[PDB]
């Protein structure tokens, strides 16, 4: 019995009313449970059999539906609810992320060449930093001697900060020392909703 | 209050069967089924094992069928899980949770997990202990945006997790961001951390990053110089 | 046996036995008396085994117990069945 969720990512603010839909492959009557999860935590069950509410759960949560289609509704959204939610009958759902919504944040782009100590180690790592941007979806492309590169860059993106509610992503392009000494100009181009045009940061090997 | 503790986890080499303990107290342990669930780092949950109160009937997921086996000791209020033929894909966080077999006047295996433990971590890897390598990342002309300058430190080729990075002996927290670690194809981890400062004070303030790797007892202090 | 009517699903056709013939009834219990009473009640109510939608039962190889569930909802196609079964119980308990 496969299960599917809709949507995958959701944006809301304080006091909003949010809905999550869960569809099963075949009718399961009212055999379904709704779980809540926070980053770095343990899953806490919320809703029994799509109808009943576990003792201690806030009264602002409720569920409905039957057969193949089910829905979780939160009347008033509180700060303790920005989290991931799952619907489970046989296995778990793919997860719906209830996430804060804010204004668009212009990305800040930085570029750094590999350090000389890493050159002593024989490896080169060119880093491209994208700080204080919103929303998350941004495209990063690496250009070596104005040639597109792929399969040699790894990204690391940090979750939302509670100060400015912005995001950060560091992309590292890894090469050998010989290859790094073979090529001269290295650039990273970023494309984001908050940019009128993609912005390319380029540096030249000394 | 219902209490549950999990133990018997860490980092293990492939090919060794591991035994994990799950102690329960506070309720009628002989009259409630138990479940083992697994979450890969950064992925969703997955039900793995289930045993009913009688101790007769078991069930396991197909991905671990024939390799995992759960039993329970009702006299000692304990649950023992054995894992065999371990692969790198089994590295994850394991929870053991008590099921609710009563809903409005019926008793069955409803597959509802009601009480959970802190969760154990199992790392099926063959890597050995290795200290980290610290490389400063200094500002340049192209690393300045409207009077804002970024500095940082990259910590590479270490095992096992975790590694803690501090700044200015812990006095620098504004504008400091550490990115999550990344697994490498060589079995070693790497990560980067950065900090944003006013560009006018680059020639007047010293920035030093301290890297701590407790398993290797490594403490490395590196200064970032423009 | 105790009988209750409510809105909770405890057996599913994709998980347990779909009893269609009285011969198949033998997989639901461990005691001949319980099987005889179950068949007795079902034939007293007036269920045609090979003409009406089946009912669900649990197989003996479990340490849970004995449970059997019948669908008598009042919508869709089953509406009609709901009539039949209804009248059945109306002719036994002297009330309903
Ligand atoms: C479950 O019920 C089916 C249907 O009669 C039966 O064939 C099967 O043997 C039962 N399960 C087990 C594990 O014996």
């Amino acid at each position: 019995i496969q299960m599917t969720q809709s949507p995958s990512t959701l944006s809301a603010s304080v006091g909003d009313r949010v809905t999550i839909t869960c569809r099963a492959s075949q009718s399961i009557d009212n055999w379904l449970a709704w779980y809540q999860q926070k980053p770095g935590k343990a899953p806490k069950l919320l809703i029994y059999t799509a109808s009943r509410l576990e003792s201690g759960v806030p009264s602002r949560f409720s569920g409905s539906g039957s057969g193949t289609e089910f829905t979780l509704t939160i009347s008033s959204l509180q700060p303790d609810d920005f989290a991931t939610y799952y619907c489970q009958h046989r296995t778990f759902g793919q997860g719906t992320k209830v996430e804060i919504k804010r204004t668009v944040a212009a990305p800040s782009v930085f570029i750094f060449p590999p350090s000389d100590e890493q050159l002593k180690s024989g490896t080169a790592s060119v880093v491209c930093l994208l700080n204080n941007f919103y929303p998350r979806e941004a495209k990063v492309q690496w250009k070596v001697d104005n040639a597109l590169q792929s399969g040699n860059s790894q990204e690391s993106v940090t979750e939302q900060d509670s100060k400015d509610s912005t995001y950060s992503l560091s992309s590292t392009l890894t090469l050998s020392k010989a290859d790094y000494e073979k090529h001269k100009v290295y650039a990273c181009e970023v494309t984001h909703q908050g940019l009128s045009s993609p912005v390319t940061k380029s540096f030249n090997r000394g | 209050q219902v209490q549950l503790v999990e133990s018997g986890g860490g980092v293990v080499q492939p090919g060794r069967s591991l035994r994990l303990s799950c102690a329960a107290s506070g309720f009628t342990f002989s009259s409630s089924a138990m479940h083992w669930v697994r979450q890969a780092p950064g992925k969703g949950l997955e039900w793995v094992a289930v045993i009913w109160s009688d101790g007769s009937n078991e069930n396991y997921a197909d991905s671990v069928k024939g390799r995992f086996t759960i039993s329970r000791d009702n006299s000692k209020n304990t649950l023992y899980l054995q894992m065999s033929s371990l692969r790198a894909e089994d590295t994850a966080v394991y929870y053991c949770a008590t099921d609710k077999t009563y809903v409005s006047g019926y008793t069955s295996t409803w597959y509802y997990f009601n009480y959970w433990g802190q969760g154990t971590l199992v790392t099926v890897s063959g890597a050995s202990t290795k200290g980290p390598s610290v490389f400063p990342l200094a500002p340049s002309s192209k690393s300045t945006s409207g009077g804002t300058a970024a500095l940082g430190c990259l910590v590479k080729d270490y095992f096992p997790e975790p590694v803690t990075v501090s700044w200015n002996s812990g006095a620098l927290t504004s504008g400091v961001h550490t990115f999550p670690a990344v697994l490498q194809s060589s079995g070693l981890y790497s990560l980067s951390s950065v900090v944003t400062v006013p560009s006018s004070s680059l020639g007047t303030q010293t920035y030093i990053c301290n890297v701590n790797h407790k398993p290797s007892n490594t403490k490395v202090d590196k200064r970032v110089e423009p | 046996f105790k009988i209750s009517f409510d809105d909770i699903a405890v057996l599913l056709p994709e998980y347990d036995v779909i009893i269609q013939h009285p011969a198949d009834m033998s997989w639901c219990s461990k005691s001949d008396d319980q099987i005889w009473l179950s068949q007795w009640f079902m034939n007293a109510v007036g269920h045609d085994w090979y003409l009406d939608p089946p009912f669900l039962c649990r197989n003996r190889t479990k340490t849970e117990g004995f449970i059997f569930q019948v669908n008598t909802s009042k919508t869709g196609i089953n509406e009609n069945y709901a009539k039949k079964f209804k009248t059945g119980m109306h002719h036994l308990y002297r009330e309903y």
